[PDB]
């Protein structure tokens, strides 16, 4: 998991990945790093990116999420992946 | 694993 | 507030609820009761039934949800309700 | 607050 510490960083995310998170309600500019996995994580669910059999895989090549990441596909499972494509997209306060 | 486990796993 | 004890209890869900679960790329007859919470939640953000306003009302009159709860709406807040609604949807192994 | 985190603080 990503630390507690890691996760309570105030940031300010860029115009995409503030589209994306206001797609799905989000209503700030800015949020915890934790509430942008929160929001990110109901973002996939809620667009069905997930896959069907192996639910870790992620098909983002049709999608805002993967103009935003730069990758047609992601695993859930590559931590350290997801953080840095995660902070590419984001300001710390 | 549902994709709610793993993104779980990830936060 | 599920305890910890509880989240690993071995459930087997009712027809409806498996159904349920199912649709949203569950695969077995056998869960704990966290990976019942994970795919219940899974599936109610894939059918966008959240208010997007207010995220803690679920709307659920004209889904699948709704037969099995049996309820028109609910809010996630009212965490005994929940459970007892579940609860009511499943049997607990070896009770 | 998400549905993700009210979700969250159910189970």
């Amino acid at each position: 998991q990503i630390p507690a510490s890691e996760q309570e960083t105030l940031v300010r995310p860029k115009p995409l990945l503030l589209k994306l998170l206001k797609s799905v309600g989000a209503q700030k500019d800015t949020y915890t790093m934790k509430e942008v996995l929160f929001y990110l994580g109901q973002y996939i669910a809620t667009k069905r990116l997930y896959d069907e059999k192996q639910q870790h895989i992620v098909y983002c090549s049709n999608d805002l999420l993967g103009d935003l990441f730069g990758v047609p596909s992601f695993s859930v499972k590559e931590h350290r992946k997801i953080y840095t494509m995660i902070y590419r997209n984001l300001v710390v306060v | 694993t549902s994709f709610x486990e793993y993104w779980y796993l990830l936060l």
